[PDB]
């Protein structure tokens, strides 16, 4: 249902950093999160579990790539940090949150690089 | 780049209680967990306990009586605490992190040894001799392991041998020696820096023909 | 629980598997560890068989059933180590090591010792006790003898000397203590440190003089 638009188109130059931020729904238990890189395959980039915590996708440094912070009431905010894109940095990243009772909640970015 | 540190007291009594603590940086204490490994020397790797990324903790079953692992967010540390000491209990000591169960980070250790005997500070004495020189620190008569042995506080890195210690009749005993050119000694001064933790002693010693 | 041969052997260049064999390894990922001497511990393989950015591609991991199995191809000296294998057992999916396999590297570069002996320090022997040191470094198999002569006669008393330790290049090392009182010091005078290593002896020797 996502590959039909849905999602925020973010432009960059070679060189920027951008911070990509994603919201839990209000009054949901967070069951677990993840960053994917979107292609023809799914590619993770990084897993949170409230319990097990960190996980990264495949030889990653990536607890300097990502950052889980709670808030005021429950909501919980899951930032990507993208430092001197390329335009391999360039692509769909998707935000997939999976809550109960309401499952997953998914926002998706566009990276476009010129 | 992240990294964690054990740190503690490398001697404690039987029966008494044991703190060691695991300072973590570069990871986020809240989003990760931190285990507690443990090896007794020559022996393999035991798995202790973890305060998983939310406060709650699990145990080994075999220890989980007098083991407990508690956190400070804030201070981004990770406390263990064990009581009731016997001697079986002396072992090298990691926390681990990340990629549960997997743990992808690891620290180097303290060593902790469970012993009624008090701590000795070393005597250390310079090693002269009699194209390269070699020259040396004898660290003797000390208690618990380990020492730490560097050269001109970390300039001299490179010719460096520091050997195992010698256990003669409950001290220990080791040395360390350098490699440098005839040319440069004793004219470029060469001292040794050692360090015993447990009995907070730090010397220099500088090495004269 | 996690079944590993306590020991295995390759000779350079050749292929090693090593096994790590658990009831729930059908159902839970292995990860393989290495600890050198300085037991220092890097993970190699993670999930079975994906390997972490920075380890060499002559480390790979496979899985089938009950044995998940580590294999190291063209191997180096520096691949001696003890590999251990970590899972996840029961209902709350806590860790578990293997007991670890010690794994020698056959085919080694014969080595020679090289050999230092100090006399003692003027602060030491201003405590009424005299240490002279016989380092020795360099040598490979990690198998040494050392006698001492003192005015020619061996000496048994007062002898320890070190169990061989591995270096950052892969060959051996070791120290040899002879400890006297002040007073035996200055009664003799022809001090001797006899290493033999494979069947031929280097000798140092030194006079107060
Ligand atoms: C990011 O780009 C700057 C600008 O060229 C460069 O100096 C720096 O090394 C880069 N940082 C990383 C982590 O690649």
């Amino acid at each position: 249902e996502e590959l039909f638009n849905v999602g925020d188109d973010v432009y960059a130059l070679p060189g920027s950093d951008i911070n990509l931020t994603c919201q839990t729904k209000e009054k949901n238990f967070l069951v677990q999160m993840q960053w994917s890189k979107v292609t023809d395959k799914n590619d993770m980039i990084a897993l949170y579990h409230p319990q097990y915590g960190l996980y990264c996708g495949q030889e990653h440094a990536c607890e300097s790539q990502v950052a889980a912070t709670e808030t005021e009431k429950g909501v919980t905010n899951w930032t990507l940090y993208l430092r001197n894109i390329s335009s391999a940095l360039g692509g769909k990243y998707e935000c997939i949150f999976t809550l109960y009772p309401e499952g997953i909640k998914t926002t998706v970015y566009n990276l476009i690089v010129e | 780049q992240v990294q964690l540190k054990e740190s503690g007291p490398g001697l404690v009594q039987p029966s008494q209680t044991l703190s060691l603590t695991c300072t973590v940086s570069g990871l986020s204490l809240t989003n990760n967990i931190v285990s507690w490994i443990r090896q007794p020397p020559g022996k393999g790797l035991e798995w202790m306990g973890v305060i998983w990324s939310n406060g709650g903790t699990d145990y080994n079953s075999a220890i989980k009586s007098r083991l407990s692992i508690t956190r400070d967010t804030s201070k981004s540390q990770v406390f263990l605490k064990m009581n009731s000491l016997q001697t079986e209990d002396t072992a090298m000591y990691f926390c681990a992190s990340r990629d549960y169960p997997g743990f992808a980070y690891w620290g180097q250790g303290t060593l902790v040894t469970v012993s009624s005997a008090k701590t000795t500070p070393p005597s250390v004495y310079p090693l002269a001799p009699g194209s390269m020189v070699t020259l040396g620190c004898l660290v003797k008569g000390y208690f618990p392991e380990p020492v730490t042995v560097t050269w001109n506080s970390g300039s001299l890195s490179s010719g460096v041998h520091t050997f195992p210690a010698v256990l003669q009749s409950d001290l220990y005993t080791l040395s360390s020696s350098v490699t440098v050119p005839s040319s440069t000694w004793p004219s470029e001064t060469v001292t040794c820096n050692v360090a015993h933790p447990a009995s907070s002693t730090k010397v220099d010693k500088k090495i004269v023909p | 629980e996690l079944i590993q041969p306590p020991s295995s052997s390759v000779t350079l260049g050749s292929t090693v598997s090593l096994t790590c064999v658990g009831d729930e390894l059908p159902k839970r990922y292995a990860y393989w560890y290495q600890q050198k001497p300085d037991q220092s511990i890097v993970r190699v393989i993670y999930e079975d068989s994906k390997r972490p950015s920075g380890i060499s591609d002559r480390f790979s991991g496979s899985s089938s059933g009950t044995t998940a199995t580590l294999t190291i191809r063209d191997a180096q000296a520096e691949d001696e180590a003890d590999y251990y294998c970590l899972s996840t057992y029961s209902d709350d999916k806590l860790p578990i090591f293997g007991g670890g396999t010690k794994l020698t590297v056959l085919g080694q570069p014969k080595s020679s010792p090289s050999v230092t002996l100090f006399p003692p320090s003027s602060e030491e022997l201003e405590t009424n006790k005299a240490t002279l040191v016989c380092t020795i470094t360099d040598f490979y198999p990690g198998v040494v003898t050392v006698d001492w002569k003192v005015d020619g006669t061996p000496v048994t008393q007062g002898m320890e000397t070190t169990q061989p330790s591995k270096q950052s290049n892969n060959k051996y090392m070791a120290s040899s203590y002879l400890t006297l009182t002040a007073r035996a010091w200055e009664r003799h005078s022809s001090y001797s440190c006899q290493v033999t290593h494979e069947g031929h002896t280097v000798e140092k020797s030194l006079s107060r003089a």
